[PDB]
């Protein structure tokens, strides 16, 4: 809904760039290489 | 032939509980009803403060007309609700 | 009940009024409860006739009424 | 079919008769569609 | 109307009505007595009206709304007949006994005429009936 | 508020009394395409969708069901 | 309470009844 | 007779009464002692209506 | 059963789902089965102006699912069958407690 | 029989004396200036009267026997005696903040109801082990009502009168922790509440919405509702007091749940707490 | 002779029901008339001879 109004260089800006980080560390939605190693040697 | 009577008046009772087509007075009335049902229950308010569900109805001339008439309803209710009808407490004693 | 006091005896009434006065007791109206009343009685009158008059239709009549491309096959059968 | 399932202009009941039951397909005599099956039997002695 | 706030007794406020006299004024100056106003809102004096009209509104709304129920009913009904006397003499046409119906053959018959006799309190609760 | 009234009071009137009049009368009297198009031919009611958009779970975390 | 005589005169009254 | 219907769901096969809704004439009978005096004025109308008429 | 009774306002009864009441008696392995017999339950019910599904309403219900109606009714005359239907049913619930029984007649 | 005639006419002199002691009751005038006497005080009948419909439902409940009604008169009983009473008692006049926090103290409590009335077919208590409720000593538990009641009485003698505080701009902030409240309420309940098979039988870990900022959301939820409460009237006295007693009682509850789970879960909720350390408040405490 | 005074009676009731509706509809317009107000009478319409 949200990615209609706000502007690009708002969306570009580094603040924003440091806003997806966090809000991925307090989601703890954190990709490490270990999951992606033990899901690929899981797959056929 | 007295029964049959109740039959007509029956079904056409279930179905002003419904929504086929009535007059615009019950379905302004079902629909009165139904936003009753919707804000006495709290499972139902709690996902309406989302402007999802805002969005998705207002991207979708009476309705802007029925809308305004409620505000300036609500302005001049509003600037009722404030003042004293006699205004000089002192010079009215 | 006395007959129309005009408008403006007051001045001099009051004045010779409270010589002989004893006891006032004014009958203040309401307005709001009065209407309410008012509407709902008249209400009540009409839905009583109405009730009672459809009882007695009901009852007279339902006594006095039982006293009371072409020619084709169409050429060779 | 255009109207409404639960009203006054649904209540008719399909009446059937036939002679061989067992030549109707499974899809008609399946539940819901025919609910009750009655057999008339040939009378008795003090009937006939 | 009057509402004192009494300095001994009890109650300490009363309630009295008053007829319109100068005289009021010049004993109530003469004790020597405090004297305010009592103001309202606007809305106090806008419920008046409304309040006064509301269940007049209300009983004519329930008139027009029974009324034009009962209308549509024996229109409905009124158009049903008619069509059923219309066609009893015209489409498809229309509509021993006791020795061959024995056993189990009333057993249907008395759920048939109870399932008819009121075909609302099942379709209304959208309980079908038996269907074949 | 006393033009409202008055308009509902006078729409109300002349209601009653073409019902009455109506009652009265009626007193003295006693292809697929086509059912496709017209499933939905009016749009659904606001309060229909501000109802429908709400739905809830409904009793499946019960030890019966 | 105000009866309403014919010719439009709205007379004022005392309590009621 | 003879049937086929067990004992147990013989009384299943019989219709119910049903008490009519009771709330309807308490509410006739607020709305009339609401209105008694009008009840009592019509009444005594009636009366003399009637007696005018006999 | 339970979400098709429930859903209509019907409240089924706190001992055959609370116990092993109705697991012995309900069959009608696939679907239009539990439609058909939740409608014909519903139906009953209505007859006696109830808003509680007991057991005994569900075992009418499937009774007239599970029987058809004959006139000129006539019973067994020599018993040993009834012995051989009596020995089997038993057989059949001491045994296989995993499959219901139709009522014996 | 003799006897009968002998106890209808003593049943007729007996009632015929009770009629009469009413009427003569009633008709006298002076009885009519003494028993309108007492008018004055009709918000007062009530207000007590009700109390002890309260405490007789209660210990109909503690026997067994309590109806739907009777226990939402519980805790009515407590939830008015608790808001409304003391500023009635100290003010003499009730109008504004009083009246709608009343209102949100029920509005509050009637959570639990929904949602699991919502995932359920009803409110009957439903079968499962001994072990997984914990329980808490029944005078730490009076002692925690006490409490609340003390704070509340000085809540509502420790704020200005009702017609002293603001409105207006300073009015909106208390409607700000009104709603977040509420919302951080209902959300940790409908976490809780949805992965629990039975009544209370938690099936795995909870660490979403308001359980990844505070680890007990729902006791932070609650408390905070005082503290807002306690922020209405403007008394910050009893905010503080409120948070010490409910602080050290909710803590103590706190510690016993979170022993048990930790032991009947293990590794989970100690990742989890390692997670979120912050216990009741965001990085405070 | 019993149909013509059973039509009379079946036109009443109804008229009765209609003559119900009218005098609410009426009652309700009945309350904004007032007696027109001037700076000699007021409304009142009576004065000193
Ligand atoms: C209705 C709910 C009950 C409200 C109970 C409130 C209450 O008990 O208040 C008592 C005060 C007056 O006491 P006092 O100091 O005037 O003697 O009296 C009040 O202020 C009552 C206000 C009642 C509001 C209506
Ligand atoms: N109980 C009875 N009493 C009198 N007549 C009977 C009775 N039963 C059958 N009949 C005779 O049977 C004839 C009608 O048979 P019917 O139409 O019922 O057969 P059916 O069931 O339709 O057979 P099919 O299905 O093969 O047509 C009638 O002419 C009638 O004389």
């Amino acid at each position: 809904t949200f990615s209609h109004i706000v502007p690009p260089w708002l969306r570009k800006t580094k603040v924003a760039k440091t806003m997806g980080k966090m809000l991925v560390n307090h989601l703890g939605l954190n990709l490490t290489k270990d999951d992606l190693e033990n899901v690929v040697d899981l797959m056929e | 032939q007295f029964k049959s009577w109740i039959f007509e008046l029956r079904e056409i009772v279930r179905e002003i509980k419904n929504a086929h087509y009535f007059l615009d007075s019950w379905t302004q009335f079902n629909s009165v009803g139904s936003f009753i049902h919707i804000f006495f229950h709290q499972e139902r308010f709690r996902k309406l403060l989302d402007p999802r569900i805002f969005s998705i109805l207002l991207l979708r001339r009476y309705f802007t007309i029925k809308g305004v008439v409620l505000f300036v309803v609500a302005a001049l209710l509003y600037r009722i609700n404030n003042r004293n009808m006699v205004e000089s407490k002192n010079l009215y004693l | 009940i006395v007959d129309r006091m005009p408008i403006d005896g007051w001045n001099d009434v009051w004045k010779k009024l409270h010589q002989q006065i004893v006891n006032v007791e004014v009958f203040n109206v309401d307005v709001v409860p009065a209407e309410v009343y008012t509407t709902v009685a008249t209400f009540v009158v009409w839905s009583m006739r109405l009730a009672l008059f459809v009882s007695l239709y009901v009852w007279i009549d339902s006594i006095t009424r039982p006293i009371y491309l072409g020619s084709l096959g169409k050429s060779r059968a | 079919t255009g109207i409404d399932r639960f009203s006054l202009r649904q209540a008719v009941i399909f009446i059937c008769a036939t002679n061989r039951p067992d030549e109707l397909d499974l899809e008609f005599v399946r539940s819901g569609r025919i609910d009750r099956r009655l057999y008339i039997g040939l009378p008795d002695a003090k009937q006939r | 109307r009057l509402y004192v706030t009494m300095k001994e007794g009890f109650p300490l406020e009363y309630i009295v009505d008053i007829p319109l006299d100068p005289y009021l004024f010049e004993t109530i100056c003469n004790a020597g007595v405090e004297v305010d106003l009592l103001q309202k809102r606007q809305i106090h004096y806008f419920m008046k009206v409304f309040i006064a009209l509301l269940p007049g509104i209300l009983i004519l709304w329930f008139i027009r709304e029974s009324a034009m129920l009962l209308l549509i009913t024996s229109k409905r009904f009124l158009y049903k007949k008619y069509n059923q006397l219309f066609d009893m003499a015209y489409a498809e046409n229309f509509i021993y006994k006791e020795v061959v119906l024995g056993g189990d053959v009333w057993d249907l018959l008395d759920e048939l005429m109870i399932y008819m006799g009121n075909p609302m309190q099942y379709y209304e609760k959208d309980v079908a009936f038996v269907r074949g | 508020l006393l033009l409202v009234a008055g308009y509902i009071v006078r729409t109300h009137l002349l209601f009653v009394s073409r019902a009455y009049s109506e009652l009265q009368t009626e007193f003295e009297k006693i292809r697929e395409f086509l059912v496709q198009f017209s499933t939905l031919r009016a749009e659904k009611r606001i309060d229909q969708i501000l109802l429908s958009l709400t739905h809830s779970d409904h009793l499946s975390k019960n030890d019966s069901g | 309470l105000t009866v309403l005589i014919k010719r439009g005169i709205l007379i004022l009254i005392h309590k009621k009844a | 007779r003879e049937s086929t219907m067990p004992d147990r769901f013989r009384y299943l096969t019989k219709e119910a009464p049903d008490s009519p809704i009771i709330w309807p004439w308490f509410v006739a009978l607020g709305f009339l002692v609401y209105a008694w005096r009008a009840v009592l004025f019509e009444l005594s109308n009636w009366r003399k209506a009637a007696f005018a008429i006999l | 059963f339970f979400t098709l009774s429930y859903t209509r306002g019907f409240h089924l009864e706190k001992k055959m789902f609370h116990t092993n009441g109705f697991e012995s008696i309900t069959m009608g392995s696939s679907a239009r089965d539990l439609v058909a017999l939740t409608n014909e339950a519903l139906s009953i019910s209505i007859t006696q102006k109830k808003s509680i599904i007991d057991t005994n309403t569900i075992r009418s219900a499937l009774h007239r699912q599970t029987w058809d109606l004959r006139s000129q009714v006539r019973s067994v005359q020599d018993h040993g069958i009834l012995f051989y239907q009596i020995g089997r049913a038993v057989a059949q619930n001491v045994l296989i407690s995993n499959c219901p029984i139709d009522p014996i007649s | 029989k003799p006897m009968d005639v002998v106890k209808l006419t003593l049943l007729l002199s007996i009632l015929t004396v009770a009629a009469k002691k009413t009427l003569t009751l009633v008709l006298d005038p002076f009885f009519w200036m003494y028993f309108s006497w007492t008018w004055l005080f009709w918000p007062w009948f009530i207000a007590v009267g009700l109390a002890g419909y309260g405490i007789y439902c209660f210990r109909k409940h503690w026997l067994g026997e309590a109806n739907a009604f009777e226990q939402l008169g519980i805790v009515t009983s407590v939830f008015t005696w608790l808001t409304l009473v003391p500023p009635a008692y100290f003010n003499g006049y009730l109008e504004g903040w009083p009246y709608v926090f009343f209102l949100a103290y029920h509005y509050f409590f009637f959570f639990n109801v929904s949602v699991r009335k919502r995932l359920y077919g009803d409110f009957y208590a439903r079968t499962h082990d001994p072990k997984w409720d914990v329980n808490t000593p029944l005078w730490s538990r009076i002692l925690f009502g006490v409490g609340i009641m003390v704070g509340h009485w000085l809540a509502a003698f420790e704020g200005p009168e009702l017609h002293r505080l603001p409105g207006g701009w300073a009015n909106v902030g208390i409607w700000i922790l009104i709603v977040i409240t509420m919302l951080m309420h209902y959300d940790s309940t409908l976490y809780l509440a949805r992965y629990s098979e039975k009544v209370v039988v938690p099936t795995a870990v909870v660490q979403f919405g308001p359980y990844r900022w505070v680890r007990h959301p729902i006791y932070a939820s609650t408390m905070l509702l005082f503290a807002a409460y306690c922020t209405a009237l403007r008394a910050p006295l009893s905010l503080l007091f409120l948070l010490a007693v409910c602080l050290v009682y909710y803590n103590k509850k706190a510690k016993m749940e979170e022993e048990l789970m930790v032991e009947s879960f293990g590794q989970s909720y100690s990742d989890y707490a390692d997670k979120v350390r912050h216990k009741f408040i965001p990085f405070v405490y | 002779i019993p149909e013509f005074i059973s039509k009379i009676s079946y036109l009443s009731v109804f008229a009765v029901a209609t003559l119900g509706t009218y005098d609410i509809a009426l009652d309700l317009g009945k309350k904004v008339i007032c007696q027109r107000d001037c700076k000699t009478c007021n409304g009142w319409q009576a004065l000193r001879c």
